[PDB]
């Protein structure tokens, strides 16, 4: 019932069905009558900026927000840059210090399991801006 | 909860130890008066639960196992919780000799501390959502349930 | 059945077995001649 | 002085009923052979003795 598979398995029940192409199926069709196209206004270049629904962007924003993002890259991990909280999960993660190798075994996976680690009292709510510094 | 006042065992209470269905109320006191509303197999004005040592906590009702087949839930109160209704599932019953029986329980976390809770921001797999705008139109809901 | 629901006045113990029997796959057999599938096992 | 005797559980003995103890959720204590290092720890599970 760890932290990381927990997100694991949120990973996976919303999960990338399909990429959106945004190729008009219809770009074929588009020249050829120039007669048509300079009757209508179309000419020289256009910049189309998109961006995902609405719906879909609250679904992911809240998620990025709990559970960060994902990384994939050794480093020392950030364990104190957001205002209230830090998410940290790692793999085979390495905790020296001057511990009985017995404990620093077991917090060496702690990290390994995923941990949310608090920076104000008021724990558990997530609906703080959590923002940087 | 070491002792007991006001105490009763109830029948027809449908949910159980699965906890895949609860009856979910309004308020402290709609929680009790529905409860309060059952068929009373049992009643006692004070209880010593006695069943504390390996963990099966139980109490010693005065009544043969005939009879209490009925039994399916124990609501009762503390001296040190006031007037809090504690809930219970009946969990067991086991042979103590014919003329007084043993009706062992387990504290339903649900029931209890129902309204003590403070539910956060969390993922949800599943819920159900508002279905209709005030137009009649309907509201958008795009997730793919990836159902044929 | 997959997560079925079956009421009625029985101990909550009991019943949530019947329920698991029925969320296993269960058949239930109307004639005697138990086993027999060779029947046409029609409809009424 | 704590007699979690087994490896693998040790506790406290604590001279009041186990009714008041429900909200008991963490214990923080010093040694003297460790100088001035709080100990902090989880209230995994309690038993009963008397």
């Amino acid at each position: 019932s760890t932290a990381g598979n927990a997100v694991l398995q949120m990973q996976a029940m919303q999960a990338k069905q399909a990429d959106i192409a945004n190729i008009p199926p219809q770009l074929t069709k588009m020249g050829g009558n120039t007669a048509f196209d300079y009757g209508n206004g179309y000419r020289g270049v256009y910049v189309i900026k998109k961006q995902l629904k609405a719906e879909y962007r609250r679904s992911l924003s809240s998620f990025f927000h709990k559970y960060g993002y994902k990384i994939n890259r050794v480093k020392k991990p950030n364990l104190r840059t957001r205002k209230a909280f830090n998410y940290v999960q790692t793999k085979d993660c390495f905790i020296s210090g001057d511990i009985n190798n017995n404990d620093l075994q077991e917090i060496r996976t702690i990290f390994d399991n995923g941990i949310t680690l608090w920076h104000t009292d008021n724990i558990g709510n997530y609906s703080v801006e959590n923002e940087l510094r | 909860p070491l002792s007991g006042t006001n105490v009763r065992i109830l029948a027809d209470v449908p949910f159980s130890n699965d906890y895949k269905n609860t009856r979910w109320f309004t308020s402290s006191s709609n929680q009790y008066n529905w409860f309060n509303s059952k068929s009373r197999v049992y009643e006692m004005s004070k209880v010593t639960f006695m069943g504390f040592r390996e963990n099966k906590p139980y109490v010693s009702v005065s009544l043969p196992i005939d009879k209490l087949y009925s039994a399916s839930y124990i609501m009762f109160q503390n001296a040190d919780y006031g007037n809090k209704w504690f809930y219970a599932f009946v969990t067991e019953l086991e042979f103590k000799n014919s003329a007084v029986t043993y009706v062992h329980f387990e504290i339903d976390v649900l029931q209890t501390w129902m309204f003590d809770i403070k539910f956060q921001e969390s993922f949800i797999v599943r819920e159900h959502v508002k279905l209709w705008n005030d137009d009649g139109t309907p509201t958008i809901n795009t997730i793919d349930e990836g159902l044929s």
